[PDB]
């Protein structure tokens, strides 16, 4: 259950998760929304 | 104080490549023609569009440069073809010109793809190469193109549309025999195709009295000329240079008194 | 936007091959096979067709 | 002269000093359609 | 835009992966208008209740 | 009101009065040219015909000026105006048959910009009198200004996207005065520091120091073409240095075609040793150093910044102080169209390969590093103990920096070294290095061996945090890697810890130079 | 245009009096109407 | 329009002249000859010729700028033999060089019609 | 291993980030809280059991590539150059022509530069798929020699293929619109779109109004050069006394479209569009995504470039003092990784921290395509045809087109129009002024001893002018 030598593939996952969902401008909608 | 006997050896032949040795000859001459296939061999494209509608998507300009890149067969008729500029037409007629067509609409909902087959000629010796396709737009259901096209005849010192030829190889020496370049570390250099020596040598023993003969070419051809009257063509033009130099030479030095 | 008609530096005809390498691509071809079964050994010709981006197929979806 | 509406693309000819709609569609956004003078281009 | 002040235009150790190291422009301007790094994600706040 | 209609900058008594705005001047960008002479400069077709020149009428020139004047605003060495006697100013443009029009001795054609014309050329901040200087016409078919390189020293300029203006002087005591006060060949040498300010430069540098080494030889038809090329040849070909086996001429021959009139000079070069006017081979010198020019010719040496720059008593000083100010040009102009067209045969480049090192000298740069980083520890953790005595006006912290620091400066040198004595002789670096056209030695100890020692505010990295300098470590360590020693090398990378820190070091740097610039310039105006 | 041209070598500098600016300017009595154009 | 027609690098105008003698007076029996709309194609092959007559002193060329099309020749030789010999003898050697290799390859492109092996 | 195998399928199974926090495996952390926190950089190294740094690690980053902003993250390898050189890269890919939006046909923007053939790169970093680079790129891989060829490259200058050129090399377009309203400011005082007839209007000038049609707008198609009247529009004379829009000088475009509708208060205007196309010249300005940036020094043809063994020319060649002086070796593997993955075809990968992509990895790969291992070629003289006794170092990189070209940097004055108050020269819509003599300039002058140079410049060239003085008295008369 230990991710060794797989972390490099494993950390673009979790990286491509973050950007798919909050997106690069999450910044500006999510205080206007507000 | 005179020329020397050069002799040639073929070694493949295709429809699209010549390999061939020139032996017996100076470098100064063996470089003056590899310039020559590029340059100043002569060769038909299209060099005057005018567009009558156009509603895809490239603008105007975008499509009258995607046809001149094109290959016109120009295999024959070229020695046929005043310039232009010489004939004594007006700006265009039969005699130093070629005239093209295009006229396509697309009505169905799938689109549709503008290949080279739709460049329809009057003279039936120069087509596109076609006897795939190139690629010039695509279009959507409402839209249309429609065209006309003069085909000149120049060389590539106008413009690179005009050049007959792909990569040309050219090299000579294939170890350093004269040792022309110097390695820092002759062991890290991958063999020449064309060298002789063993698997376990690097370069040949320097001899100080040489001098670089034996050159080795590769002629490719993009589709207008065959790989064989590129060559020709070449020699036929460089020779008919230095032939009318010489008579402005002579002109010069009789007008002299 | 669209495939050019040559090669920049060579000048070997390229437009004519992107349906091909689609297709090819398309089966089980790697990049690296699919460019030697059309005949492209030049590193400058194959850089042609490696790095395209195709941006007339999304200039078509806007209604004339 | 002659417009071209910018919604269903149906040519109609404005007359000067008219208002600027479509027909058919009711419109406020007109393009002038292309001259018919011809211009000829380089392939260089 | 002028004061020649550094402390406010220099690099702070705090700015580690919130906002970008390296993008800045030069001029006058230098270190005043920065980036914010690639995961940096600002609050919008809540009630305390 | 009145006295608010004549207020300071931008009033009638500060902005209209000594600086104001002038016509007869064009602006554009600036690209190199090595074909031209020092004093001309290239002119676009399009900036040459709007710009004029009034020529006065005399019976010298008159049938000139009416050819000049039968063409007008059409062709492009033509005229745009005629001014007569009465002081009508007729235009060419509207004029409806041309012929009509006879000159006459007194009236005044207004000609086109043309060749051989004296303009005045600056950038964009002149600070000292040689930011402005008078250069001479030449056209050329494109759109950029086009200047030599040597000339760009003064300037101060480089091409990429700068940009020069130029200012036509009308008249012809104007025309006389920049022709004898400001041409750029007259001001060679400085009054600032009475050394030159145009020196050999960028890449002819470089391709000098190569072509005078000791064993350089070229062919017959390579010294016949290298020759093609000197402004200044009697028209003879030099005996070769080598006649037997087969005739070969060798650098130091052809370069004494180039230095002018019968000049006498002694310098040494970059690399010479101190240890070799000691013992015997004084004037034999193994490396071939001590470049010695006897009655105008090169016996030995090769040739760097040291000998061709912008030093005092150079090569160039020499020729100046001696043969005048016309030869110099020549002499410029020589040696950077002889240059290039041989370095289009030796070639030169930068590669990786020029960047690495072989096996033993990176296992010697671990080793040396490891004990390093060794020493470090024992210092850290003999001062735990207070067992540290301070010295006579140093508190206990800053004797234990001032030693941290000596440690690591050693291994930044010692290291710096063994990057030196492992190149070889084919090496790219060393040849921008030692020809001194390009970099210095710590360049090359950087890339290859370590990077160093980052610091802001002239100290070593701060506790940002609150006793840490990062969330990676823990409180209060003290070692090299926690505190900003860079242990890489620029062809290894580096680790994010060290990227960050090496960001904080150049922001500093970067931020001096946006200040300094205003500073100087608002000081030497009030000095002015 | 008929008188000569010729160079500054002083400049000197004062209040003037009511008597010359009385003498020198040009709307003899004097500007009394505030409005400046009728027709 | 700042730039020039591409037909400027090789179509000569009205009042040119190809070629232009002009003899060099710092050395007795130099030459020197200025082809106009030229470049380094025609200028190489001439110089490798003249360098192997056993009567030549000198022989070089120039382009003096690349922006221009123009080229400058130079030939020195003994005081028995003049520089328009030797040029116009130059010429006349490669075309009965170029002539004959065509001749040698237009032969062996038709010694493979079917094939030799 | 559970949430990674379960993560890799959020097609089709609805768990995505959010059910992520939910399960307390990721968290976000501000700056304060992040002073009683310690970090690690790397889990299958810093969490291993030996003498080791630490032992109470209570975090982990994911990867250490995410502390850098946007522009700074299409950097190949930008933990081998020196620090000052990612600033300017990263203020300079900022205007770099491209394609900027899909849908650039509709919009009537102003100053929109676009590219003709635009490719991604050969050698990527892992963080540009979220940034779409590769759907909108700005940029084209060229063949790029660092060596000294004629001594047009030196200084920061590049010398490129001219036959390139013509098949399509960096060529692109330039849009540009203009505005006209047509307004009522007074009750009488009115305009309207006509076209302007000579004896009946007055305020004209003389060039031609030929080109307009009957509503006073210019049909697309027509290629209107400079000085040409675009818009006309007349207004009422308390007869008719015309102005209009003309265009700037040296244009040379071509109408693209012209639109017509009311703007916000109501008042009918209109928008057109011109068309230019730009060639790259010898002074436009082109850009590495190293910092380096410098300008064209000169174009030479294909039978001039210098060739390799089987006819490959470089479409730039570069001055190699450029490289030791700011020392920029990322900008000397990405041409080494670029020549790898042409002959591959793969596409590289120069993830900043990556530790598994060394130069003895790259260059033991390149040995097996039959290349030297290094880079380095043979290539042969194109004048001449002789070999270059040292080896050239050549390979693809990925260059990019700046905004600054020359066609809108030159511009000159020789007795134009002035001012009318103070008579000082004058520029207005003529585009063309003067350049100002400055202060530092007029010292330059006075200590160079030039007095007639110095009072041409400032009296005989910027408003001369003459008066009366008196004699007895310092009055004008
Ligand atoms: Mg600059
Ligand atoms: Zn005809
Ligand atoms: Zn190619
Ligand atoms: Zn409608
Ligand atoms: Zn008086």
């Amino acid at each position: 259950e230990i991710t060794p030598d797989l972390w490099q593939e494993a950390c673009w996952i979790v990286i491509s998760s973050y950007f798919d969902e909050k997106g690069l401008v999450r910044q500006q909608l999510d205080s206007f929304d507000e | 104080p005179y020329a020397n006997q050069p002799t040639v050896r073929i070694t493949e032949l295709t429809d699209e490549n010549v390999k061939f040795i020139i032996e017996n000859t100076d470098l100064a001459v063996a470089n003056s023609i590899r310039r020559v296939f590029i340059a100043e061999v002569p060769i038909i494209a299209i060099d005057w569009v005018q567009i009558d509608a156009n509603s895809s998507v490239l603008h105007d300009e975008f499509i009258a440069h995607r046809l001149g890149l094109i290959p016109l067969t120009s295999d024959d008729i070229v020695d046929k073809l005043q310039y232009s500029r010489d004939c004594t037409c007006e700006e265009f007629c039969p005699e130093c010109s070629v005239e093209f067509t295009l006229d396509v609409r697309c009505n169905e909902d799938q689109t549709r793809h503008v290949t080279s087959r739709d460049l329809i000629s009057n003279s039936p010796r120069v087509i596109p190469v076609t006897s795939d396709d190139i690629l010039i737009v695509k279009l959507r259901k409402g839209q249309e193109l429609r065209l006309r096209a003069y085909a000149k005849k120049g060389f590539g010192k106008e413009h690179a549309k005009w050049n007959p030829t792909a990569g040309v190889a050219f090299e000579y020496d294939p170890d350093n025999a004269l040792r022309h370049t110097v390695y820092p570390k002759p062991e890290e250099w991958p063999k020449s195709e064309y060298s002789e020596l063993d698997e376990d040598e690097s370069q040949a023993p320097y001899d100080p009295n040489g001098k670089p003969e034996r050159f080795y070419y590769n002629v490719e051809s993009c589709g207008s000329l065959r790989p064989e009257t590129i060559v020709l063509s070449a020699l036929s033009g460089l020779k008919k240079k230095l032939s009318d130099l010489q008579t402005q030479l002579s002109h010069e030095i009789q007008s002299d008194v | 936007m669209i495939i050019p008609v040559r090669c920049f530096t060579c000048g070997k005809i390229v437009g004519n091959k992107w349906e091909a390498y689609l297709g090819l691509l398309q089966a089980e071809y790697t990049e690296g096979d699919a460019l030697d079964a059309l005949g492209l050994k030049r590193y400058c010709c194959r850089r042609m067709l490696l790095a395209h981006v195709d941006l007339i197929e999304k200039l078509l979806n806007y209604a004339p | 002269m002659i417009y071209i509406c910018g919604e269903c693309h149906t040519e109609n000819e404005i007359k000067s000093r008219d208002p600027i709609r479509c027909r058919e569609c009711g419109y406020r956004i007109m393009y002038k359609k292309r001259t018919k003078r011809l211009v000829v281009f380089d392939a260089r | 835009r002028d004061g020649k002040l550094a402390k406010p235009r220099q690099l702070h150790n705090t700015l580690w992966g919130m906002v970008c190291p390296a993008e800045t422009p030069e001029g006058h301007a230098v270190g005043l208008v920065k980036n914010l790094a690639l995961m940096a994600y600002i609050s919008v706040g809540s009630q305390p209740s | 009101s009145l006295k608010q209609r004549l207020k300071g900058k931008e009033g009638r008594v500060r902005g209209n009065l000594m600086g104001k705005r002038v016509d007869f001047s064009a602006r554009t960008v600036i690209t190199p040219d090595p074909n031209l002479s020092i004093d001309q400069v290239g002119v676009p077709r399009s900036i040459a015909a709007n710009m004029t020149f009034a020529e006065i009428v005399t019976p010298f020139n008159i049938d000139r000026l009416q050819e000049l004047v039968r063409r007008g605003n059409s062709q492009y060495p033509g005229a745009k105006y005629i001014i007569r006697d009465n002081g009508d100013r007729i235009d060419l443009r509207f004029h409806p048959k041309p012929s009509d029009l006879h000159l006459q001795t007194g009236y005044k054609v207004e000609r086109h910009m043309c060749d051989g014309d004296i303009v005045i050329f600056n950038r964009q901040p002149t600070l000292h009198k040689m930011s402005m200087m008078g250069h001479r016409v030449r056209i050329l078919p494109w759109s950029t200004f086009r200047l030599n390189l040597s000339v760009t020293t003064p300037y101060n300029a480089d091409f990429d996207g700068d940009e020069m203006n130029l200012h036509l002087p009308q008249s012809l005591e104007t025309r006389a005065e920049i022709q004898e006060l400001a041409m750029v060949p007259r001001m060679i040498v400085t009054p600032q520091s009475n050394r030159p300010v145009m020196g050999i430069v960028q890449d002819t540098l470089t391709a000098v120091r190569k072509f005078t080494k000791r064993d350089v030889f070229l062919e017959r038809g390579e010294v016949m073409n290298l020759l093609m090329f000197l402004s200044t040849w009697d028209g003879k070909v030099p005996q070769p240095a080598i006649l037997k086996p087969r005739p070969l001429w060798t650098g130091k021959q052809i370069f004494s075609l180039i230095i002018p009139g019968h000049i006498n000079c002694i310098r040494t070069h970059s690399t010479h040793p101190d240890d070799e006017d000691s013992g015997p081979y004084k004037h034999i010198s193994p490396g071939d150093t001590k470049v010695v020019v006897e009655n105008g010719e090169l016996i030995m040496g090769i040739l760097c910044k040291k000998s061709l720059g912008t030093s005092a008593g150079s090569l160039v000083h020499i020729s100046y102080l001696e043969m005048g100010h016309d030869i110099t040009r020549l002499f410029y102009s020589n040696i950077q169209t002889v240059i290039n067209n041989w370095l289009l045969i030796e070639g030169h480049t930068i590669g990786i390969g020029d960047s690495i090192a072989d096996s033993k000298t990176y296992q010697d740069i671990q080793n040396t590093i490891k004990k390093a980083k060794q020493d470090v520890i024992e210092v850290i953790e003999k001062a735990h103990n207070n067992e540290l005595e301070p010295t006579p006006g140093n508190t206990l912290r800053q004797t234990f920096e001032n030693q941290v620091n000596r440690i690591l400066n050693d291994a930044r040198d010692k290291t710096g070294s063994s990057a030196q004595k492992s190149l070889s002789e084919y090496n790219n670096f060393k040849s921008m290095v030692v020809s001194g056209a390009k970099g210095s030695k710590i360049n090359i100890s950087q890339v290859i061996a370590v990077v160093g020692q980052q610091n802001v505010e002239g100290k070593r990295i701060p506790f940002g945090f609150k006793h840490r300098t990062l969330p990676h470590f823990i409180k209060d360590d003290y070692g090299p890697e926690s505190r900003g020693f860079v242990e890489n090398s620029y062809l290894a990378g580096l680790t994010p810890t060290e990227f960050f820190f090496h960001a904080m070091g150049g922001r500093e740097g970067l931020i001096d130079t946006a200040v300094k610039t205003a500073e100087t310039g608002y000081i030497q105006r009030r000095l002015i | 245009s008929a008188c000569p041209l010729r160079t500054i070598k002083r400049v000197q500098f004062g209040v003037l009096s009511p008597d010359e600016l009385k003498r020198m300017s040009v709307t003899e009595g004097g500007i009394k109407y505030p409005e400046t154009t009728e027709g | 329009m700042n730039a020039p027609p591409a037909f400027e690098s090789f179509l000569l105008f009205e009042g040119e002249k190809k070629i232009t003698i002009n003899k060099d007076t710092k050395v007795p029996n130099a030459c020197l000859f200025t082809i106009n709309k030229e470049d380094h194609t025609l200028g190489n092959i001439i110089k490798s010729q003249l360098l192997k007559d056993p009567q030549v002193l000198f022989a070089g060329y120039k382009v003096p700028h690349p922006l221009e099309h123009k080229i400058i020749i130079r030939v020195q030789t003994t005081p028995d033999y003049s520089p328009q010999e030797a040029f116009t003898n130059a010429i006349t050697d490669l075309i009965s060089e170029l002539s004959l290799l065509e001749e040698r390859f237009r032969v062996a492109i038709k010694d493979k019609q079917e094939g030799i092996e | 291993k559970r949430h990674i195998d379960q993560l890799k399928e959020r097609e089709y199974n609805n768990y995505s980030w959010q059910d992520l926090v939910a399960s307390g495996v990721v968290e976000y952390i501000d700056t304060l809280e992040e002073e009683t926190v310690m970090l690690a950089m790397t889990p299958d190294d810093l969490q291993e059991k030996e003498v080791a740094y630490c032992s109470t690690y209570t975090h982990c980053e994911i990867h250490p590539s995410m502390i850098l902003g946007v522009c700074a993250s299409i950097i190949p390898f930008p933990d081998h150059n020196q620090s000052p050189r990612n600033t300017y890269q990263s203020a300079m890919g900022k205007q770099a022509m491209g394609v900027y939006i899909t849908n650039f046909h509709v919009r009537m923007d102003t100053l929109a530069h676009v590219l003709y053939y635009p490719q991604k790169p050969l050698v990527t970093t892992r963080s540009m798929e979220y940034l779409r680079f590769r759907e909108l790129p700005a940029g084209i891989n060229s063949i790029v020699a660092i060596a000294s060829y004629t001594g047009y490259n030196q200084e920061d200058s590049v010398i490129m293929n001219r036959s390139a050129v013509d098949r399509g090399f960096f060529r692109s377009v330039f849009y540009r619109s203009y505005k006209e309203q047509e307004s009522k400011k007074g009750f009488d005082q009115e305009e309207v779109f006509e076209k302007p007839t000579r004896e009946t209007c007055q305020g004209m000038r003389h060039a031609i109004y030929d080109k307009l049609d009957d509503d006073g707008l210019i049909a697309p198609g027509v290629r209107v050069s400079g000085d040409d009247v675009i818009i006309g529009k007349t207004v009422t004379l308390p007869t008719k006394r015309d102005c209009s829009t003309f265009l700037r000088t040296s244009e040379t475009g071509i109408v693209d479209q012209v639109m017509v509708t009311l703007n916000q208060e109501g008042y009918k205007f209109c928008k057109i569009r011109v068309r230019s196309v730009r060639i790259p010249q010898i002074g436009d300005k082109f850009a590495s995504r190293h910092g380096q940036k410098g300008t064209c020094g000169i174009q030479y043809r294909q039978e001039d470039m210098p060739f390799t063994c089987e006819g490959i020319t470089p479409d730039i060649i570069i001055n190699p003092h450029a490289i030791p002086s700011r020392m920029t070796i990322g900008h000397l593997i990405e041409c080494l990784q670029g020549k790898v993955s042409a002959n591959k075809g793969e596409i590289g990968d120069a993830t900043p921290f990556n530790d598994a992509v060394n130069v003895q990895k790259i260059s033991n790969l390149l040995s097996d395509y039959g290349y030297h291992l290094r880079g380095n070629e043979v290539l042969y003289n194109g004048f001449t045809g002789r070999k270059i006794t040292s080896q050239i170092f050549i390979g693809p990189t990925y260059y990019q087109r700046l905004k600054h070209m020359v066609d809108d940097k030159i511009h000159s004055r020789a007795r134009g129009p002035i001012q009318i108050l103070n008579r000082q020269p004058m520029e207005g819509r003529s585009r063309d002024g003067g350049l100002r003599f400055g202060e530092m300039e007029r010292d330059c002058q006075i200590a160079h001893g030039a007095a007639q140079f110095l009072r041409e410049r400032l009296f005989e060239a910027s408003d001369p002018y003459q008066v009366h003085v008196c004699n007895l008295c310092g009055i004008m008369a």
